[PDB]
């Protein structure tokens, strides 16, 4: 699921799945 | 940033993990 174009909710989902209990930051700006 | 790397271009695990805490 990671090796594709990932935008919006799709990108946030990928971050969520990859980062797990660490969490993540989503900074589109 | 992440949009340029993963939305406009093709993402990778290596790049996604740069945004984990």
């Amino acid at each position: 699921f990671v090796n594709q174009h990932l935008c919006g909710s799709h990108l946030v989902e990928a971050l969520y799945l990859v980062c797990g209990e660490r969490g993540f930051f989503y900074t589109p700006k | 940033g992440i949009v340029e790397q993963c939305c406009t271009s093709i993402c990778s695990l290596y790049q996604l993990e740069n945004y984990c805490n």
